[PDB]
RNA sequence: UUAAAGUUGCUGCAGUUAAAAAGCUCGUAGUUGGAUCUUGGGAGCGGCCGUCCCCUGCUCGGCGCCGGCCCGAAGCGUUUACUUUGAAAAAAUUAGAGUGUUCAAAGCAGGCCGCCUGGAUACCGCAGCUAGGAAUAAUGGAAUAGGACCGCGGUUCUAUUUUGUUG
RNA sequence: GGCGGCGACGACCCAUUCGAACGUCUGCCCUAUCAACUUUCGAUGGUAGUCGCCGUGCCUACCAUGGUGACCACGGGUGACGGGGAAUCAGGGUUCGAUUCCGGAGAGGGAGCCUGAGAAACGGCUACCACAUCCAAGGAAGGCAGCAGGCGCGCAAAU
RNA sequence: AAACUGCGAAUGGCUCAUUAAAUCAGUUAUGGUUCCUUUGGUCGCUCGACUUGGAUAACUGUGGUAAUUCU
């Protein structure tokens, strides 16, 4: 505190309000432009169906290609790119099929060597990818 | 000085046309004056006793009662007729920052012509009444002069 | 709400109705009567929780319209009739009468009385009115309009009325040195003597009441019931005589009773 | 407006440090000495002991 | 979303070089403002001191007496903030007293062989109402004497207890 | 033939009970890329009335130019019903409160009304638009943000 | 049973769209007004027939419309 007076609270409150407004997390969490530009619309999960299966490489130090998928969302038709999570799961996902897609764990940012993408697929055709992985349940066809 | 508007002004408690024996002089032409004690330890002034003004919202010579809250304030403006605006300066407390802030809430009260020795800055007290107007609810009970004005 | 309420929730009931939580959604809303909603006690509540004569809401109705219970000398057939302060209730067949007095805590208490004391009722005058052809009138705290009273009955006195004729027998004047008790607020059921009576023009006139053992407290003017003239009470006081034992002496008395009982 | 209880509380607390050597050794020693099932029991005993200690401290900070 | 964040900083952050003192000055609203006003004493206990009492004025009466004394009171006493007490401040919920639901979350029950009970208490920010003190901070008394006080001197309106019954 | 006991119902008035309603003082999230706003299409007050259960520009006819504002009025936004409360918490705080108790608002959305003590009532009525049922095509009949259930919407919620 | 009369349906239940001194919370006032029901009072206080009148229900009988808690 700098202005310390017995009859000074409105000045302190207004200055604290302005300096709290002039932030990053509070400015993102209390403005509508971020949620308007948010594809999920401030939600944990979203549905979508598959446009096509594409491939993108990694960054400079790591040399591999990561096989994401192109899914557009159902709430508002935003076309995003979601990363198919685990090994060999690109056979299970098909073109024009419903998927359940969630974030990857950095509040809407790219994670590691994958470029730009920030979402992952959790379930395809209302069955989980973990059940298709561990040999516990078979997908309908 | 009186009877300005399109209707007669009178106090509807007394009878102003009593028939005397003579209807001449020596006992007539001194009309009675209606007044009452407003209570709460307040004393009625002489200007409400021997005056000649006619009101219906005066706390002394009128049809309005005094009950509820007794407040105080400083007179700010005397522009609109028969009623004035006072200013109440008070301190507000915040629990987070343990420091006060002053606030003001000005509001309109009623000034009868009994108190005509009023200038800007005089401290007055008011009492709660029934609504006399859209924004007027209080009647002035007494007036207190500020510093200076020794003339 | 477009009209008057007709239901009353269980947790919205007053605490002195002295109920439980996990029994039902609703609580007995009393019929309108002499006493207020938050200051009375329904007949179903008394007969089902205090005297334990009935267990359900139908047994109370059967006992109530069986013409077995008499309320201030008049038989009542309403199960939610408001019973308040010094409401004399009588059972004619088993020969028991109860007087409703607030005990040392904030509640009602069962208090069996003799029938000779059950013939009258002390009640407080509220305001004095003048009738049509110059008849003075009294308004009593349980809404008993009495014609032609004694000329020495003032605003805050207490009169004693026989329940068979409705007339005044004897009265107590509001003055210092009289036995008094409080009806409402933080203090309730304490019996004391009026000492001081502070007059504030335009607001509540607080008084000061001293207990018989050395305690003192201050209550408002409306929270006053005069019950005696001096030290002797005009009615039979409940157990403890309204002394308001504190938590330490209450703990000591309960420990002594537990040790003596074994 | 159903008439139910809707009153419940948690009787145990979880420590902020999940992986420390001395803490896990101490709870394993207590469990193996006194034949308990899991660490939730000693966590709830720590919780009620902390409540009793907090109440005694709150009484001690008030004047005699 | 909260703590960790002393990375929002009122308690409690930083501004030479890591992010950051307006090019400089005046200035209204805001915030903050020096010293100075009653000190010191007495009846006594434990043996100079930590606990006890004393240093606002006036119209009617009950605790006592012989027109004369004390006590009390219809009624008034420079105003604020701050501070302590009191009233009222719905319940449930939060602490919390009691109680072997077999323990616990619960619940307000229950124990002796018709009898005895409990069903407390605290908290409830602020604002409004009250009662002891004025240290702390801000206003005002009189300087053109339209200042207090004391007893006198002139101008007016109204009260039944009376100028032998009644006008 | 005149003359009697206890009740039930109804009734002008008066107080009481249940209240409702209008007012007094104080307290609400963000924003200056909103700095002046209101004002004979009442804004402020006075006189006299109409209406209303009552006070009052609530509304009429006449007068004066008033009223709020950097101590943030006004304007906009709200992923805003308000409170008792919930989570975390050394001390201070931050976030939530649609949700069982209290008060308020609505029954597609505006508008008008009968009855009644109490309704601008919607499991009452009357017209408008959106939507929609049956039919011999002339007409007739309705509003599940009640309990179950169904569709749509969805990450998301039962007989 | 039916039906006339009287009373209740304005209580309860569900939701949070509107609403930022508006709602609401504590504190006051109606000396500025209405109040169903219950409770108590008043109900030969007024100076002037040993019981009056005609309409409708329910019912009987007869009909229309494809159709209604229609007539």
């Amino acid at each position: 505190g700098k202005c310390r007076g017995l009859r000074t609270a409105r000045k302190l409150r207004s200055h604290r309000r302005d300096q709290k407004w002039h932030d990053k997390q509070y400015k993102k969490a209390h403005l509508g432009t971020a949620l308007k530009a948010n594809p999920f619309g401030g939600a944990s999960h979203a549905k979508g169906i598959v446009l096509e299966k594409v491939g993108v490489e990694a960054k400079q130090p790591n040399s591999a290609i990561r096989k994401c998928v192109r899914v557009q969302l159902i709430k508002n038709g935003k076309k995003i790119t979601a990363f198919v999570p685990n090994d060999g799961c690109l056979n299970f996902i098909e073109e024009n099929d419903e998927v359940l897609v969630a974030g990857f764990g950095r509040k809407g940012h790219a994670v590691g060597d994958i470029p730009g993408v920030r979402f992952k697929v959790v379930k395809v055709a209302n069955v989980s990818l973990l059940a298709l992985y561990k040999g516990k349940k078979e997908r309908p066809r | 000085d009186i009877q300005t508007e399109r209707a007669y002004q009178k106090q509807p408690t007394i009878f102003q046309n009593k028939k005397r024996v003579l209807l001449g002089e020596t006992g007539k032409e001194k009309l009675p004056r209606y007044y009452k004690n407003i209570g709460l330890g307040f004393k009625t002034p002489k200007e409400a006793i021997e005056g000649t003004y006619i009101d219906k919202k005066c706390p002394f010579t009128g049809n309005v009662s005094i009950r509820g809250r007794i407040l105080s304030g400083v007179v700010t403006k005397m522009k609109m007729q028969r009623t004035i605006v006072i200013r109440r300066d008070y301190l507000h407390y915040i629990r987070k920052y343990n420091r006060f802030e002053k606030r003001h809430k000005n509001m309109s009260v009623h000034l009868s012509p009994c108190f005509r020795d009023v200038q800007i800055g005089d401290i007055v007290t008011v009492g709660e009444c029934r609504p006399l107007s859209k924004t007027v609810r209080f009647n002035v009970l007494k007036v207190t002069k500020a510093a200076g004005t020794k003339k | 709400a477009r009209g008057p309420k007709k239901h009353l929730k269980r947790v919205a009931a007053p605490k002195h109705w002295m109920l439980d939580k996990l029994t039902g959604v609703f609580a007995p809303r009393p019929s309108t009567g002499p006493h207020k909603l938050r200051e009375c006690l329904p007949l179903i509540i008394f007969l089902r929780n205090k005297l334990k004569y009935a267990l359900t809401g139908d047994e109370v109705k059967k006992i109530c319209m069986q013409r077995f219970i008499k309320i201030d000398g008049k038989v009542r057939a309403d199960i939610t009739y408001p019973a308040g302060f010094m409401d004399v209730i009588s059972i004619d067949k088993t020969g028991e009468n109860f007087r409703l007095i607030y005990d040392t805590k904030g509640r009602f208490a069962v208090h069996r009385i003799t029938p000779e004391e059950a013939k009258y009722k002390l009640c407080k005058v509220r305001k004095i009115f003048v009738g049509t052809k110059g008849i003075p009138h009294l308004v009593t705290h349980d809404a008993r309009t009495i014609r032609y009273p004694d000329p020495l009955i003032k605003m805050n006195d207490t009169i004693q009325i026989d329940l068979e004729t409705g007339k005044i027998t004897d009265f107590i004047k509001f003055d210092t040195g009289n036995l008094c008790m409080v009806t409402g607020g933080a203090n309730l059921g304490r019996i004391g003597v009026i000492t001081n009576r502070e007059r504030h023009p335009g607001s509540f006139d607080v008084v000061h009441v001293k207990d018989a053992n050395g305690n003192s407290f201050a209550t408002r003017l409306s929270n006053i019931f005069v019950i005696g003239k001096g030290n002797k009470p005009w009615i039979s006081l409940p157990r403890g005589k309204g002394i308001r034992l504190t938590i330490a002496e209450e703990r000591d008395k309960r420990l002594a009773a537990k040790q003596s009982s074994g | 407006p159903v008439a139910r209880s809707w009153v419940c509380r948690k009787t145990y607390v979880t420590p902020r440090r999940p992986f420390e050597k001395s803490r896990l050794d101490q709870e394993l020693k207590l469990i193996g000495e006194y034949g308990l099932r899991n660490k939730r029991e000693v966590w709830r005993v720590k919780f009620t002991l902390a409540k009793i200690r907090k109440a005694a401290r709150e009484l001690l900070t008030l004047d005699e």
